RNA sequence: UAAUUGCGAUAACGAACGAGACCUUAACCUACUAAAUAGUGGUGCUAGCAUUUGCUGGUUAUCCACUUCUUAGAGGGACUAUCGGUUUCAAGCCGAUGGAAGUUUGAGGCAAUAACAGGUCUGUGAUGCCCUUAGACGUUCUGGGCCGCACGCGCGCUACACUGACGGAGCCAGCGAGUCUAACCUUGGCCGAGAGGUCUUGGUAAUCUUGUGAAACUCCGUCGUGCUGGGGAUAGAGCAUUGUAAUUAUUGCUCUUCAACGAGGAAUUCCUAGUAAGCGCAAGUCAUCAGCUUGCGUUGAUUACGUCCCUGCCCUUUGUACACACC
């Protein structure tokens, strides 16, 4: 289990024609200097802390 | 919401057009200048009217506002 | 009807040296040891404490709950 | 009377359970026109004259 | 408060809507203790359409 | 700690404490931290309480739901299926029972096995019928903590009611039971599997 | 220091003083005690059988002791419990006019309560004391 | 008399008035000890104030509690904001007043509402269901 | 309450008024699988008969047994006050029994013939199969039969 | 002795409404325009001073088929 | 923005109806005016326990005072205030602090123009026309019927249990109603297991019923997973109530009998905080009868705080030979 730390840093919008899916950039705490752009199932605000668990991969738009 | 509807933000406009010298950034005082200076049927309108007739003062005292 | 009701001899000596290494008693838990319809198990509670043997640390109605004894 | 009541043969619910049930139970609401209704069955018509005098 | 809740419709159809109406009786009393002629100058005057006074007197 | 005795005597052990520590029904706050980053935040803990009852207005802001003390959110979902609803004096003693019975297994302070079988069953990633057109394959998401903290105390109470249902044991063990197992999860627990088996379904599909 | 019954827990009170008319024999009670279902909104007779005309008497004591006056009427619907009308909604039921108005009239025999003036029935002179030296007695068993 | 004061506590439809005089020591509730009050689960919620702000406070005073209306729960909510709002009341007439804003203070940092009475209330239901939000059942054809 | 014991003497089920009855289980409700004895009676028999209720019907002397029955099938003697009785003022001698055991299915059968017997509506209606209490027949008890 | 009536001529029928709908009725029955009716009444009630006014006819006249109008003039709110 | 709500753009400028304002209810006043039909403290007379002064009560006037709590008058209060993120630094929106209160403060009331062959002639001594009018379709009187039961559909109630049932014990609401030429709401006392009965009684009512001692709920016991003591259908036998009348069983009580139901296919309803749900209560109806409704308070969650995928509507764009307007 490689986990991974990265910390919510904007939120960009909801994605998914239902909605529940908000599309979130975050900043890794485990060696910052890059940040990358990740989908979410529930409510979520700046500086939350999400558990990449495939620390590389990405989403967009959701249908 | 609670956007002001234009009978408050009309009468607003017509109070700091010809009140400057008197109003201030103060509601608790433009609520008392209201009741001599303005014919208003309630309370509650009166508040809604010198609470946003302040507001627009308080932006005044950083630049002008159009209208 | 399915055997707990009663307190077969071997029974009751069975609820003296068994009870031991409970590090939780309760009711339901001596119907766990195939045993002691809930009533007459409940009646084992106030017995099985009537010399230390284990220790009222809860209080009531549905729940009891005991450890053994120091 | 009450005397034939009983003595009936052909009553009782054990002789209606044996009997099939009628398939106008399970139905519709019949309707028959509701998609007409604007459509005036009077034949007649008023007349320009006549709504004029009047109103 | 006197209220009264009925269906709006005379008959039956439609969202069963239901309208309450309501009538306010106020009272006061007032006690006096005054002779017989201020009381009776007091009760017969005074009056108006719409209050309806009444005067009992006794110390039971 | 200092005796005081007025007109109305405060119990020695209700005096005791109280005025020192503010601790639970009688159990420690201090100590008692989340043991995986993130949750922290999103789990109380700090201010410490009596008991798991309070007029909590929680609900009228988006967030602030996360500020209730986590033994109390988990009181809270107790008392739910039809029958139970409302009845939070069931649940608050229930709960009582219920610490009480996983502390006297396997030590530990029982509010923090609670905070680690929370921290446990709460699914880092899942998924979500995306589109597709009809034919709606399974997209995997990252869920956030709050959405983690929640599931958690759904799925946490809710196998426990299952177990409790129709049995012997009463709804007060099997939460200490599904807790007491989730505390470090050995997949004999409702919570677990589920947990498991939702991170199962989101990696099966991205 | 002095001692009330309000100075102590509802069920011990009670349990002390239905031990203690128990204890005592002093007492009436009915007869049809154990086939009588105090009401008519239960299913079953009390579980004590022998006894629990003490716990009524006891609780009804000490009811009538924390205020001015109480009668059959409001003792009957106090101790009345809700009653499932089968498949239909509960209401709520009046218990037994008899139970009540025996309990308060063999308590009174025994002097612990007057047939009040105002109506109703009122804690007895006697009583207080009575009361309040068994109320004594329960918190001294945590002396 | 004596030095004194009144002050309540209101939740839902509870109200608790209290009279809070300097006396020997003592805290009753409708004519009982604090000590019981049973609700129980909950007692240490009215324990709360004396607690919270330290057991001593109270040798100097002495407090009754009655509470009409409300209900099981509604009751324990109104008489611990009296007694806490009584105490924070007293020293604003008879101690200082640092003192007053040290308790004030105290109790506010903690708080489920013990000075400030909670605005909730329930809502009228509408024709059309049997509660203020719920609906009832429809079916179309 | 009391860590018991007991020799062999207990026996499991038992067999009284023509029926059999299950011994582990409390001879208040042990006696209930009699038919025309429910709970009340039950209790209250028992009750008068002068026997440990927290017992099951396993213990139980045969002398205690034997007493139980002789009370069931005579209750008015025993001061038993007759509104506790499944057939107050019969309608043929105006005798108060209490039916019980084969007899109350012997003596529903006497009842409903007797209406019928008689062309009584409450009679035809029960040999037509339908509800007679006068519940509506519309939407109600369709299985059944 | 006990009741007792007095009549008390109203000041200005004009402004108000039970009056003028009688007076509406009875102009139709004397058969006046449907018009000429109702789009006086509004104009008298006006030199009533009235701030504003509303007649509305409905039913049937003379053809078969209902309808209905109105006649206003002036100002008039309808809400609170 | 909830709003044709504004901001802004701008051949438009400035206004009115509707929205908002308004009105009613629920929240806040130790500010004001008061209250033996609201209540507090003191003081008498007095009970109990301690006695060491105390603690807990009794006493529609034995007096003095007070208005915190209750009541309802007149005022006041909030204007999304202060500050800060945001944004065309616009309307605004989000956060924090403070505040009785910051979702139109919460819930309502009223609500423009227009449409429908919506429903109601079975509410009307409202009404056109037609029908009928003495063997009546007038009316009244007797008796049956609207409840009839192979079965399809809809709202409900009670449930399948151990967050339980049962039995004792704790013991807490709010919205209400109530009798004059009359039998309304009923305290209390007795008798009765019960339902009820009987003797008296206060009330035309913040005065009495009623503190509506309601229910869920809380406490300690009994039962132990067994269609069980869950569940109470169906049915027999008795006793009472309303009414002139209870049979086709008005309702209530007691014994007895003890079914389906082991959480429910496809489907589908309702809902965002004192809300959902659980839980009883008054009121309407009412001689008697609520498994309905209208309101009420009691206990009190989970999850959103989003979007156009489903469904429904609205708005522009566009086509029209429709305008009685796609029936
Ligand atoms: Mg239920
Ligand atoms: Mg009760
Ligand atoms: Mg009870
Ligand atoms: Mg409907
Ligand atoms: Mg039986
Ligand atoms: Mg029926
Ligand atoms: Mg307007
Ligand atoms: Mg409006
Ligand atoms: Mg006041
Ligand atoms: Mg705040
Ligand atoms: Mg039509
Ligand atoms: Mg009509
Ligand atoms: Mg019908
Ligand atoms: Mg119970
Ligand atoms: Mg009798
Ligand atoms: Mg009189
Ligand atoms: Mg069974
Ligand atoms: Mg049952
Ligand atoms: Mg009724
Ligand atoms: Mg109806
Ligand atoms: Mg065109």
């Amino acid at each position: 289990t490689p986990v991974t730390l990265a910390k919510v840093i904007k939120v960009l919008g909801r994605t998914g024609s239902r909605g529940g899916v908000t599309q979130v950039r975050v900043e890794f705490l485990e060696d910052t200097s890059r940040t990358i752009v990740r989908n979410v199932k529930g409510p979520v605000r700046e500086n939350d802390i999400l558990v990449l668990m495939e620390s590389e991969r990405e989403a967009r738009r959701l249908r | 919401g609670r956007v002001r509807t234009k009978t408050v933000k009309r009468a607003s406009k017509a109070l700091i057009e010809r009140y400057y010298p008197k109003l201030t950034l103060d509601f608790q005082t433009n609520k008392r200048l209201c009741d001599e200076i303005a014919t208003i049927q309630s309370k509650r309108l009166r508040n809604k009217i010198a609470g946003y007739t302040t507001h627009l003062m308080k932006r005044i005292q950083k630049g002008p506002v159009r209208g | 009807a399915q055997h707990a009701v009663i307190l077969d001899q071997e029974k009751y000596d069975r609820i003296l040296k068994e009870v031991p290494t409970y590090r939780y008693v309760s009711v339901s838990v001596l119907v766990d040891r195939l045993k002691i319809g809930g009533s007459l198990a409940r009646i084992a509670l106030r017995h099985l404490e009537k010399e230390g043997i284990i220790k009222p640390i809860s209080k009531h109605s549905k729940q009891a709950i005991y450890t053994r004894a120091t | 009377g009450n005397e034939g009541a009983i003595r009936d043969k052909t009553a009782g619910r054990r002789n209606n359970r044996s009997k099939d049930v009628t398939d106008s139970a399970t139905t519709k609401k019949s309707n028959t026109r509701r998609a007409t209704d604007r459509h005036s069955r009077t034949g007649k018509t008023d007349t320009k004259k006549k709504v004029n005098q009047g109103w | 408060v006197l209220k009264i809740s009925t269906r709006k419709t005379p008959n039956g159809e439609g969202s069963k809507t239901w309208e309450t109406y309501e009538m306010r009786i106020h009272k006061r009393y007032i006690d006096l203790e005054a002779p017989v002629q201020i009381v009776k100058r007091i009760t017969q005057i005074t009056i108006e359409p719409g209050v309806d006074v009444e005067v009992v007197v006794a110390s039971n | 700690f200092t005796p005081v005795v007025l007109a109305t005597p405060i119990p020695e052990e209700v005096q005791q404490a109280q005025t020192e520590i503010k601790l639970f029904n009688k159990w420690s706050f201090e100590e008692v931290e989340v043991k995986d980053a993130s949750l922290v935040d999103y789990v109380q803990v700090r201010q410490p309480i009596f008991v798991a009852h309070t007029a909590g207005r929680y609900a009228n802001k988006r967030f602030r739901k996360a500020q209730c003390p986590i033994i109390e959110r988990l009181t809270n979902s107790l008392m739910m299926n039809g029958r139970n609803n409302g009845k939070k004096l069931k649940a608050v003693r229930i709960i009582k029972h219920t610490l009480d019975i996983i502390n006297v297994l396997t030590d530990q302070n029982p509010i923090q096995v609670v905070v680690d079988a929370i921290t446990n069953t709460g699914p880092r990633e899942d998924t979500t019928r995306v589109g597709g057109g009809g034919a709606a394959r399974r997209q995997a998401v990252d869920v956030s903590p709050l959405r983690r903290v929640n599931q958690a105390i759904a799925l946490l109470t809710i196998g426990a009611r299952e177990a409790a249902f129709r049995n012997i044991k009463t709804i007060a063990e099997t939460l200490a039971e599904e807790l007491i197992n989730a505390a470090k999860g050995s997949s004999t627990s409702y919570a677990i599997k589920k947990k498991d088996e939702l991170e199962r379904v989101a990696k099966s599909n991205r | 220091p002095g001692v009330s019954v309000r100075d102590v827990a509802a069920q011990d009170f009670i349990n002390a003083y239905a031990s203690f008319l128990q204890r005592q024999g002093k007492l009436e009670v009915p007869g049809y005690v154990d086939i009588v279902k105090t009401s008519s909104g239960n299913e079953m007779p009390p579980q004590d059988a022998e006894g629990w005309f003490y716990k009524r008497a006891a609780s009804v004591a000490r009811h009538i002791y924390m205020r001015k006056q109480v009668g059959v009427g409001k003792l009957n619907k106090l101790y009345g419990g809700a009653k499932s009308r089968g498949v239909r909604p509960y209401k709520h039921i009046d218990a037994s006019g008899s139970i009540n108005r025996k309990v308060l009239q063999a308590l009174e025999k025994i002097g612990i309560v007057e047939i009040s003036p105002k109506g109703g029935r009122r804690i007895s002179e006697n009583g207080q004391r009575d009361l309040d030296r068994i109320a004594a007695q329960t918190l001294e068993e945590d002396e | 008399a004596v030095p004194s004061v009144q002050t309540f506590g209101k939740k839902k439809s509870a109200t608790a008035v209290a009279h809070v005089k300097a006396g020997k020591g003592l805290i009753k509730v409708n004519g009982s000890p604090i000590t019981l009050v049973e609700p129980e689960i909950l007692r240490f919620k009215v324990y709360e104030p004396l607690l919270l702000v330290g057991l001593d406070k109270f040798s100097n005073i002495d407090i009754r509690v009655r509470v009409t209306g409300g209900g099981h729960v509604s009751q324990v909510y109104a008489i611990r904001q009296a007694i806490a709002k009584g105490l924070v009341a007293y020293h604003q007439k008879y101690v200082d007043e640092q003192s007053k804003n040290e308790l004030k203070k105290a109790f506010t940092s903690y708080d489920r509402t013990l000075l400030i009475a909670d605005s909730r209330r329930p809502e009228p239901k509408k024709f059309g269901g049997k509660g203020a939000r719920s609906r009832f059942q429809k079916s179309y054809r | 309450s009391l860590v018991v014991q007991e020799q062999g003497s207990f026996q499991h089920i038992l067999r009284l008024l023509n029926t059999n009855v299950d011994g582990n289980i409390k001879i208040v409700y042990a006696l209930t699988t009699i038919k025309g004895v429910g709970r009340r009676y039950s209790n209250l028999v028992c009750k008068k008969a002068d026997v440990d209720l927290h017992k099951r019907a396993g213990e139980l002397t045969q002398e205690e047994l034997e007493r139980i029955v002789q009370i069931m099938q005579n209750p008015t003697h025993y001061k038993i006050p007759a509104w506790f009785l499944n057939r107050q003022n019969d309608i043929t001698d105006g005798k108060d029994y209490h039916t019980l055991a084969n007899n109350v299915e012997s003596k529903l059968r006497d009842d409903l013939e007797r209406l019928k017997k008689i062309r009584a509506h409450r009679g035809i209606r029960h040999f037509w199969g339908l509800r007679v209490r006068g519940q509506h027949t519309k939407t109600t008890g369709r299985r059944r039969a | 002795g006990t009741i007792v009536l007095y009549a008390e001529r109203v000041q200005d029928r004009g402004l108000s409404a039970v009056a003028q709908a009688e007076s509406m009725k009875f102009k139709l029955l004397n058969g006046l325009a449907i018009r000429r009716a109702a789009y006086g009444v509004v104009r008298y009630v006006m030199e009533s001073g009235a701030k504003g006014c509303e007649v509305v006819v409905s039913g049937k006249l003379r053809a078969a088929r209902a309808k209905a109008m109105k006649f206003a003039d002036g100002f008039l709110i309808h809400s609170g």
